[PDB]
RNA sequence: AAUUGUUGAAAGGGAAGGGCAUUUGAUCA
RNA sequence: AAUACUGCCAGCUGGGACUGAGGACUGCGACGUAAGUCAAGGAUGCUGGCAAUGGUUAUAUGCCGCCCGUCUUGAAACACGGACCAAGGAGUCUAACGUCUAUGCGAGUGUUUGGGUGUAAAACCCAUACGCGUAAUGAAAGUGAACGUAGGUUGGGGCCUCGCAAGAGGUGCACAAUCGACCGAUCCUGAUGUCUUCGGAUGGAUUUGAGUAAGAGCAUAGCUGUUGGGACCCGAAAGAU
RNA sequence: AAUAUGUAAGAAGUCCUUGUUACUUAAUUGAACGUGGACAUUUGAAUGAAGAGCUUUUAGUGGGCCAUUUUUGGUAAGCAG
RNA sequence: CCCUGAAAAUGGAUGGCGCUCAAGCGUGUUACCUAUACUCUACCGUCAGGGUUGAUAUGAUGCCCUGACGAGUAGGCAGGC
């Protein structure tokens, strides 16, 4: 539990943590739905910016 | 239970000589001591004011401060695996002067003097000690000195 | 059997040969150790000795640092020898030509010394021009300067950077650190 | 359930696997402990001395 | 690559040792003493059979 | 990693590594920091000394923005100038025209007197200034510009 | 490039005259040797003629053989024994005899047996089991070569030199055993002669002193 | 594979199994 | 005189067993006046038999040999589990880290929060911010590191000069101790001036810091160790919904 | 008494001259640090040394027993200490 | 030396067979047998001290020379299937 000279360290990992893990796997797809979805509106919005 | 305090265990070793009780003699208060001296730890009895601990007394070791009636002594103390400098402050009367630093300042100032005239000349100083060597050949004359014949002597029962 | 007096089979302590795989680091470690192999002049063996010495062992030697070195007596017109990187100080301003021999060299230092009028070279020409090291000066950085060596041989009564991930108030500042808490260290 | 209390056997052995090493000594020792009034004025002498060095000898 | 024995090899006896040719020539291995003769004093001849 | 795991190696051993006398057990000394005062105080006290207690006042609902003072010592001062005018400004030394540096638009909120600055005129501005730094500057001939 | 052969008998030249050197003094030191002990027996008769007894000068050197394993061994004595070189069982070194050396070895006397050794067995080990110390290895001593390169500083130039040494202790006795690796002996090929090796000599065994007897013992180890 | 039946080979005075060396039987470049 | 005993022979010689390593020469020696030879830094010559020796396994013989793994000072025990075989089976992963090592940049460092582009979860490019370091000390207000060639001295690899060599002189990076200088806190003394109570120049400390004294740091990966998580695997008598 | 145990057996040394101090002394009288200068065969007892010194990390360990000698409790114990 | 003192329970222990100017007892002297012990040699591994870019010729982590050593639970490191 308690040893040689290491830091102090706090780590806040003591609830049910492992049922609310948030991997973002889907940061590709993500960044191609927006870009897409920028084109898709910028078609529909007309000329204006 | 235990007891383990500053002064246990000295019953006879923090106690004065036969018929030398009573005041110290003014010997030790006119030596002069000074930094790098090697000086001897002696627990004195009549004066208790910076005696030394038990395990002090007896050892050999240098001065490196003078006070006003005091000096500091660093005694290495074997401790588990390895040798710890110690810096005390005791009273002039618990110390003495060591001889054996003193009979090398002689032989030093010997040694000088030999090193000077023998190579006045240059001829087999040999300035270094040498051990007892086997003793040489000798001629012993039984002129007087006639060898006496020697038995053992019979078991006797005296009481 | 033998009594031994010492540990059997022990190695020497010392490392032989880089342990990178840089080909371009063996080829130098191979042309040093033929130079130290067939010379007899001790800068060769010191040199491939260093060649050896890893990145905490091989600190980094500044211009600064540089500078101040040959601006010893007799040290202006002599080579300089740094075995590992060679950065470029700030707050220096005036840097006198010299030639400065290392295994790599930082890009503002290299600009710093091209401007001041010196040049840039390898271990490989150094030992070209100085087989035997002749009129050389080598160049140890600061090893104790590092901020991981500050912690070590931590203990009470020494001050020796106790091991601590945040700095600040109510943080190993109470009791054991002030004598109106108890105890000091 | 008693149980061995205290033996000193295989301490001198456990100590002198590594040998006991004297203290490393220098040539200028520690300065701590010593009379107040005498660091001082040795301070002062040797700021005097080197001064006195760096006048005569450049 | 291999430790021959002085005393049994002439030939590396020789080699170690050049004064070895002239002490066989001279056979000093066996040489006769000065045939001197000192008879024991008295005082000595009677502490030997001293009961 | 796993090939290169010593758990490999260890493979075959009774123990795998953990001893026989003392096996693998869990926690035996508790979890996470248990005991700082009862059983580990002593590396508590020969390691992490200050551990418990409390040392100063409280701050409730501190912001750090108001601390927002970094510090530039007086050798880095010439760096924010950009290089190729600062030899330029370096051998014109003129009361007339000097380089001017902006502190805080470089992002420095304090100047501090450490360097040994080259003795040429200079005009330095920040929210606030050393003593032994201002009175570097105006040795070597600048002025401090106090801006906010 | 032809020069070999002026090389060549160049190096015979140089090889011819260091022989003739080596010749002469071993020619010196075996005159010596007669002298000495001749001179030895007349003083003895003299002695007994003239109604006297003549009292021999303690031998200066011995040599000390270990008869005891590394095994059950104080730690004092084990100190004593690796100072004084005799790490494996049946292994021997030269001692100069002084007041600290016989303190020495009244120390470990129950591990080791030592006697007053003799010009032949000094000869016969130096011959048979005699190793230098270069470069903290092992080299045979085969040439004389090897012995004045390793020992020229101190006089010493040849194995008769190295001898000399050893039986007259002198100025560099001290370098002359340092340069000898330590005599690792068999067992006896006539037996130890006793039942019990682990007792002292007076009391019948191969444990103490045995002055002049240790030739015999050393000769049927070697 | 554990287990089982035949054929072919070997051994078997209150166990079998193994190591150190060889004879004999079978087989092998 | 001889003989017994001990020690020496660089005196000779008879018999038997094991070993044949190295692979054109290099060296040390001897014989031979000289050619040349040799038992001289590791064996060759001749001859005979076969084209059986030997490898694996079973039995037999002489000797030795207690049952695998764990607990234990002590195991084979009358201590524990095992009738056998086949399939599965036990220090893994995440976040923050410590020492070491490797790479890249370097007083800077880290693209991938995101945007552009894209052969489309691949690869390439990028502006401002942000994490750590470059300054620390005090609870805080606050202050904030060159009298000097960034100090003196010792030890100190390397380099330079003299010296046939060995040795002598100078400079001496890194690093060890000590004495000094400066910065923060504490204890003090108190220069001009003055919103008479503000201001803190200069001179000190057996005081004290996780400081300065020509920066060394940042990112990723790798071994080992700790913490939290189910945490090397399996096992409770219990509690709550 | 024996055993056990500390220190010293030199270049970090000795000696000659004299520079500093806010220490001290009636006082250039002592102390410390010094500069210059003199003493390398035999650098100051014997022996030895697969070299010595220094730093970081961490596995396992924290139930012992037996043998000679000294010796406690117990009559003794393959008893405990 | 031997004898009485001297009596415990399955049938058994100088190991037994057995031994009597002993093959029992004390001491004195030779020869004989053996440990993974000692000396030499052959091979393997480790460590240390070195040589070898003057090549076509590659593996200077390669090749070669010399010396020393090789036990082991928990455990660590390294090289390999």
């Amino acid at each position: 539990a308690i040893s040689k000279n290491l830091p102090i360290l706090k780590n806040h990992f003591r609830k049910h943590w492992q049922e609310r893990v948030k991997v973002h796997f889907d940061q590709a797809g993500k960044k191609v739905s927006r870009r897409n979805a920028r084109a898709t509106r910028a078609a529909k919005i007309a000329p204006r910016p | 239970g235990k007891s383990h305090g500053y002064r246990s265990r000295t019953r006879y070793m923090f106690q004065r000589d036969f018929r030398k009780h009573g005041a110290v003699h003014l010997s030790t208060y006119l030596k002069v001591y000074k930094v790098g001296d090697i000086v001897d730890i002696k627990a004195n009895g009549s004066i208790q004011k910076g005696m030394p601990h038990k395990f002090y007394q007896g050892k050999t070791g240098v001065v490196y401060n003078v006070t006003k009636s005091s000096v500091g002594v660093i005694i290495n103390k074997m401790v588990g695996n390895r040798y710890l400098e110690k810096r005390l402050n005791l009273r002039v009367e618990h110390i003495k002067h060591s001889k054996c630093r003193q009979e090398f300042l002689e032989r030093v100032k010997a040694n000088a003097a030999k090193r000077a005239e023998a190579k006045a000349q240059g001829v087999a100083v040999q300035l270094k000690r040498q051990p007892a060597q086997p003793r040489e050949s000798r001629i012993v004359s039984t002129e007087g000195n006639v060898p006496q014949t020697l038995a053992p002597v019979p078991y006797e029962t005296f009481i | 059997g033998i009594d031994h007096t010492s540990k059997q089979h022990k190695r020497s302590g010392h490392r032989t040969a880089p342990k990178s795989d840089n080909v371009y680091l063996k080829l130098l470690v191979k042309l040093y150790t033929f130079l130290a192999r067939r010379t007899d002049a001790p800068f060769n063996k010191v040199v491939l000795k260093a060649l050896f010495l890893s990145k905490i062992n091989r600190p980094p030697v500044s211009v600064s640092r540089i500078a101040r070195a040959l601006k010893q007596e007799g040290a202006a017109n002599k080579t300089v020898v740094v075995v590992g990187t060679v950065t470029d100080d700030a707050r220096i301003f005036e840097f006198p030509k010299t030639t400065v021999a290392a295994l790599r060299f930082t890009a503002g230092a290299r600009a710093k010394i091209v401007k001041a009028g010196g040049e840039c070279i390898t271990l490989d020409q150094l030992a070209v021009r100085a087989p035997k090291g002749q009129n050389t000066l080598i160049l140890r950085g600061p090893r104790n300067s590092r901020e991981a060596v500050r912690h070590f041989g931590m203990g009470p009564h020494k001050g020796k950077a106790p091991r601590i991930l945040s700095t600040g108030r109510k943080f190993e500042r109470a009791r054991g650190r002030r004598r109106s808490k108890g105890f000091k260290v | 359930a008693k149980s061995k209390n205290h033996t000193a056997h295989n301490q001198t052995r456990k100590a002198h696997r590594n040998g006991i090493k004297k203290p490393k000594t220098y040539k200028y020792p520690s300065l701590k402990g010593v009379d107040p009034k005498f660091r001082r004025n040795h301070k002062h002498a040797l700021h005097g001395t080197a001064k006195a060095l760096a006048a005569a000898k450049k | 690559v291999l430790k021959k024995n002085p005393l049994k090899n002439k030939q590396v006896l020789l080699r170690l040792n050049p004064y070895a040719k002239v002490f066989a020539a001279e056979k000093l291995g066996s040489k006769k003493a000065e045939k001197t003769g000192t008879k024991p004093a008295a005082v000595f001849t009677e502490t030997l059979k001293h009961d | 990693p796993s090939r290169f795991t010593k758990t490999r190696k260890h493979r075959g051993h009774v123990s795998a590594g953990k001893g026989r006398i003392g096996k693998h057990r869990k926690h035996p000394g508790g979890r996470g920091m248990a005991g700082g005062q009862h059983h580990h105080r002593i590396n508590m006290d020969k390691y992490h000394p200050g551990y418990f207690g409390k040392v100063g006042m409280r701050y409730f609902h501190k912001q750090q923005a108001h601390f927002w003072k970094p510090v530039l010592n007086l050798d880095k001062l010439w760096t924010l100038i950009p290089e190729d005018k600062r030899d330029q400004y370096l051998k014109s030394a003129s009361k007339e025209t000097a380089p001017v540096i902006d502190t805080l638009a470089a992002g420095y909120g304090k100047i501090l007197g450490k360097g040994r600055i080259p003795n040429v005129p200079v005009i330095v501005k920040a929210r606030f200034v050393s003593k032994l730094a201002e009175e570097k500057i105006r040795a070597a001939g600048g002025v401090v510009e106090l801006i906010a | 490039a032809e020069q070999v052969a002026a090389e060549r008998a160049a190096r015979k030249a140089a090889n011819k005259e260091k022989r003739a050197i080596i010749l002469e003094r071993n020619a010196a030191y075996q005159k010596e040797y007669e002298t000495a002990e001749r001179n030895i027996i007349q003083a003895k008769r003299d002695a007994k003629a003239a109604g006297s007894y003549y009292v021999e000068a303690q031998h200066k050197l011995v040599f000390v053989v270990r008869i005891k394993g590394i095994n059950k061994i104080p730690p004092k004595p084990r100190k004593v024994l690796q100072l004084l070189r005799l790490t494996r069982i049946n292994s021997g070194t030269f001692v100069k005899v002084t007041k600290a050396t016989l303190e020495l070895l009244k120390l470990i006397e129950p591990y080791v047996a030592y006697g007053y050794p003799s010009y032949s067995t000094i000869r016969q080990l130096v011959y048979k089991r005699g190793f230098g110390k270069i470069n903290k290895q092992r080299v045979p001593l085969s040439d004389n070569a090897i012995i004045e390169a390793n020992l020229g500083k101190y006089g010493i130039l040849s194995i008769d030199d190295l001898i000399h040494e050893i039986i007259t202790v002198g100025p560099h006795f001290k370098q002359a055993n340092n340069f000898l690796w330590p005599f690792k002996l068999s067992n006896p090929s006539g037996g130890w002669g006793v039942p019990r090796k682990f007792k002292h000599f007076i009391q019948g065994g191969s444990f103490g002193n045995r002055e002049e007897f240790i030739n015999k013992l050393v000769k049927s180890m070697n």
